[PDB]
């Protein structure tokens, strides 16, 4: 007598017994129906796929804040970042030297963080050339450590001293590569190896001109003695006796180090140099250290590539992307569009919300260009999580972020007011 | 037995609910644990949707129902009594929603007779009701408010005061408060082949590219978009189609993630890719 | 530990399998119960895909592998010995497939070096190998045969003998047996933004509207429909995109239901609606 | 020492530990990977959502076969249906009188199954008029039973006898509607009611002409006495005192019965008549008996509506659709396109394949026009399931379906041959 209406209405309403439902809520939690609730309201929560430990310790957020200068925007009292001396370097301390992160980070910190020479020198053509180089070593010197285990060990495997030498070169170790040369009664090499570090056409030609001759009948010598002269020719990969063959067992990074050390075609941009390597060789698909290079390599097209890249790969950590754009934007390092920046600032500031990290979330919100949006978010974020942003989060985050005296009092008053009746 | 709609309170403290047994239960969730607090009974028919007003007006919660009546329950020190009731429609009332807190305390209700009432609040226990007859052909199911958007003087701006709404005619009609006083249908949206089930006006992340989602008996979910402010252009785009009906659709606040409820008792999440195509991020449950 | 591909025998009696442990196991399934019958070991590297030849040639089964070699195991009274082997490619061999039983007993293999061998069978233990170098840029992953289609005399017709094939270059190149004797790439299909994973030539339900499905790293599944009014006009249509890669795709025989393997360890089924949009019929597992 | 290749190859192959897979097989079963198999090959099978019990009993398939005439096609020995005396009626016996199916079926059997005199009188003006009517009663007589509980019971509720009468009319029961009229001292009605069954303009006008007058300062009249005269006017729903108001508590079907009994507005075709009702009233959603009417109603546009309809509703059962097209095609009853027929023959013959009931599949397969396709399927179906189509399925199905002597021997030989080595 009571089931026919449930049937009538269930039916007069196109309602299958399959009817389910779910709705997100203010705090960002969703309420699925499961039968697991006193009233069947599975209040599951939203996952912050944002995984990087240090984000959960006051110190980082707190300390990284002194790294900035806040100032109310031109169209309202809502704070926005004026100046930020933020470098990849900063982050290194909070990470561990064995993780790929430390690498990705340490790398960027090298490719982008600004080289800063100590003693001021009158001559500028010089200063510009030093930093030019400081950045050079810094990077090769790194890859030397990344290919250290790789090559070092691959050396224990030889009964061919000449091959042994070519290997020491591969580690940019001329000193030991030379010592070996003399000690094996293969001195003439110790000579070339001497020149290797410089740029002398005499040699260059002497090398190549020889190479050409070596292809006529008389081929009585080691692939190693050849490979070595090749390192003198200049371009070793696009050569008459190319090294493109090494892609077999060497790390693409082992090779790259070559093009950056012996693969000088003419004196010009490193960025463009790196880029030259990428052309002859393709890099590991989902590799973060890889991608980061393309970004460095594609100089002016920076933002364009980024956009292009992110559209195909889930290899760059939201927080990274953001920290990138930001460190690059406040150092002149590169060319980044307001639309794209804020586009990725939301991204991050969101994960931080999902996480219940309102201070970190809020803070990252300040790099918002769009004054309307900034205000828009901030008012929202604060109006809902005031209690959480009060008494112990460090006791003042909001005054630290130059947030509006009024907004605080307003949203504050509102909850005290809310709790007021509940009690 | 089976609940219909249940919505968390602002400040995430309570959790009102209603099921086909005509009971509007208000639970409380402190620490993740559910704890009833009152069972507001009062509808002659199952309750459909339910919505919490903005804490700025104290603690209010309204629930509509198949009983053709809608109830508003205030709260005074634990005193969960109803301060007002409204039975201005002849057929059941499929949905309710509150207007963005700035417009004031306005409540929108779409019935099944094909109408739409709008309870505005006054100084005391008084409520005027500007109504819209024959808004949809066979009735109305969804009612969503357009995000409060602000347009040299001492004035709180006059907003565009819009609010969309799907129904049984397949049309998702948008609406607007004419400067004089009555609402008019700014535009129709016919992309669905059967009853429109729900229509949700995504919140603007300050961003001007206002969106709106809809799901219907045909089993398709469209995310209608407006390319710019003031251009009457709503270009629908297909999210996905399931061989079964979609019952509800809601917007996650920051990312604009769509929670798609419907089909196989399963609920899905979607985020629009850097490419423009929408994808399923995961399967709930 | 983890298997890769496993295909049921014609007449649904056996069930060959292979996993990364370099073992090609042939299990029998009479009544639904699995029962091993032999563990053909012989690959220096994990076995990738595996295919059963047509009972018309006795009982044959071929398996390719990362060992750059492909094996063909005959059967003579329980005598599961290999009657032929072929290591004509330098890099691993991602896939194999048999040509429709009418063309004869031809086997197609796509390597990772970017080539494609084609073992035809002769009178005795002899196998000629018309090969295709640099078929795909970075290698090949999929190889599927186009359904055997018949074109006043005593003759078994000369078929169009086509067979598609995806690879690491993102192109799904179709192919054709030139009247003289070698294959040429009739056409390219570039719709994928990354590696094409698998490419399956749907069987023609006698119907002339030949189709083909593909899935790739980008996480999209396309259905290249084609009305070959004598000219190659393959118009791709998007099935769906998941935020994760799709590993395999297969056609169900009668309905042309697509089994979509990939994404979240889940497998999906699809059928093109009376409307033209493809739908997910259910979730496997 | 062995895990690095699994890692190298798993990686040198863009293979996530997420790699899964699944492939359908010849029998139409799919092999998912689950860990539930000795070798992890979950050989799950494909569901034949084709719910209708009788399909699993030899008798039906067997008996329904004698209902046909098979004949090899014009381009090959592959059998195809020449003649089929198949009627919805046939199916009724195997179903149960309470299910909606029996209705849907019983209904169609009425709307489409041929009507017939049982004695040879040939005034075509007469015979054509009889069948015209036989079909008429047959249908109203049905709806009378469908609205029996509905109205009958709604009568126990009335204190008003006049309303009681109008109700008896609604069931097309004049005899009792009249008796009541006289017994309540409301005789004049028993007179009109007398005329009601016929078509006399005198009355018709007398009614309407009165109705018009009744709208001028003459109240205190029963809505029932009016509603009744309305039933005399001719068109009651498109009237000066319309009954369109009844949509409130009356089954749409209750109304329809009206338009078919008193609404003979014009003296034309039934199909078009039914169609007239549909115009004023909206139909029940998801309703199969409903749809079936639109199909009957939309005469020449038959196939067009069908297409139109199937595109919006899963109310019509694959097997039905098929049986429809087929019973309609072999009786001249309607207009159906080869492309659309075969289009739906595959559909059905497929479900029958997932169920494995090949006997049925092969048979429905003969309802294929495309000789290529027919041959194409048949050769396939048989070549794979011969054993199953042999010795006990009734012992001859294949000879019964005029299938090719050769095909049998060929596919047969092939398996014996296959099993040959397996042993």
């Amino acid at each position: 007598d009571e089931i026919d209406n449930a049937k009538l209405i269930m039916k007069e309403r196109r309602f299958t017994a399959s009817y389910t439902f779910a709705k997100f809520s203010t705090g960002s939690m969703l309420l699925t129906k499961d039968i697991v609730g006193k009233s069947g309201v599975s209040i599951k929560r939203l996952p912050t796929e944002l995984q990087r430990k240090f984000l959960f310790d006051d110190v980082y957020l707190d300390k990284e804040i002194e790294k900035v200068t806040i100032e109310a925007r031109k169209s309202n009292p809502y704070p926005q970042i004026s100046e930020s001396s933020l470098l990849f370097k900063d982050a290194l301390d909070y990470m561990e030297k064995t993780s790929s992160d430390y690498n990705l980070w340490k790398l960027s910190s090298i490719l982008f963080d600004p080289v800063s020479y100590p003693y001021k020198t009158d001559n500028d053509q010089v200063k510009m050339a030093l930093l030019k180089k400081e950045r050079h070593c810094r990077l090769t010197s790194w890859i030397v450590s990344q290919i250290g285990p790789e090559i070092e060990e691959k050396i224990r495997n030889s009964s061919n001293e000449i091959e042994q030498i070519f290997l020491y070169l591969l580690l940019n170790d001329v000193v030991r590569a030379s010592k070996l040369a003399i000690e094996s009664k293969n001195g003439h090499l110790s000579v070339l190896i001497s020149y290797l570090g410089s740029n002398d056409p005499r040699i260059r030609d002497l090398a190549e001109l020889q190479l050409q001759k070596w292809s006529t009948g008389g081929c009585s010598i080691d692939k190693n003695i050849s490979k070595i002269y090749k390192l003198l020719s200049g371009s070793p990969f696009e050569g008459l006796f190319s090294l493109k063959e090494l892609e077999s067992e060497f790390s693409w990074l082992c090779l790259l180090n070559l093009t950056l050390c012996y693969g000088q075609i003419d004196e010009y941009s490193l960025e463009s140099l790196v880029q030259s390597h990428l052309d002859k060789f393709s890099l590991p698909y989902d590799d973060p250290i890889g991608v980061i290079f393309q970004l460095y390599a594609a100089n002016e097209n920076t933002e364009k590539l980024y956009k292009e890249v992110r559209q195909r790969t889930n290899a760059l950590d939201v927080q990274f992307c953001w920290y990138l754009i930001q460190t690059l934007r406040f150092n002149g390092t590169r060319v980044f569009s307001k639309e794209t920046s804020d586009e990725a600032t939301f991204a991050f500031a969101a994960q931080l919300e999902f996480a219940q990290l309102h201070g970190h979330s809020l803070f990252v919100s300040c790099f918002l260009n769009d004054d309307k949006a900034a205000e828009d978010t901030i008012k929202r974020l604060v109006m809902r999580e005031i209690t959480l942003l009060r008494a112990s989060t460090n006791d003042h985050i909001l005054n630290r972020l130059k947030i509006p005296s009024q907004l605080i009092f307003n949203a504050q008053a509102l909850k005290d007011r809310y709790e007021g009746n509940y009690l | 037995d089976m609940i219909h709609d249940a919505q968390m309170d602002y400040y995430g403290t309570r959790l009102a609910t209603c099921s086909s047994d005509r009971s509007v239960k208000i639970f409380d969730v402190r620490n993740g644990g559910q704890i009833l607090i009152a069972d507001l009974r009062g509808h002659e028919g199952p309750v459909w949707q339910v919505a919490w007003a903005h804490p700025m007006y104290g603690n209010i919660l309204a629930s509509c129902s198949y009983d053709r009546k809608v109830i508003i329950w205030r709260e005074e020190n634990g005193t969960w009594e109803k301060s007002h009731e409204h039975a201005g429609h002849d057929s059941s009332v499929n949905s309710v929603c509150w207007a963005p807190h700035d417009y004031g305390l306005i409540l929108a209700c779409g019935s099944s007779d094909g109408a739409i009432s709008l309870l505005t609040y006054t100084g005391e226990g008084q409520w005027e009701v500007k109504k819209i007859n024959n808004a949809h052909t066979i009735g109305c199911n969804a009612v969503s408010w357009a995000p409060a958007v602000v347009p040299p003087s001492g004035q709180k701006p006059n907003y565009i005061k819009r609010f969309a709404s799907g129904g049984c005619d397949n049309l998702i009609k948008l609406w607007k408060e004419e400067e004089d006083g009555q609402w008019k249908e700014e535009q129709k949206l016919e992309a669905h082949s059967d009853w429109v089930r729900d229509v949700a006006w995504a919140p603007s992340i300050g961003l001007p590219t206002s969106t709106i989602a809809s799901c219907s008996q045909d089993g398709r979910v469209f995310i209608w978009t407006c390319d710019d402010a003031s251009s009457n252009t709503w270009s629908p785009k297909l999210l996905h189609k399931f061989n079964d009906v979609v019952w509800h659709v809601s917007w996650s606040i920051t990312a604009n993630i769509l929670a798609v409820s419907g089909g196989d008792n399963k609920v899905t999440l979607w985020k629009e890719s850097v490419d423009g195509q929408w994808v399923c991020i995961s399967d709930v449950n």
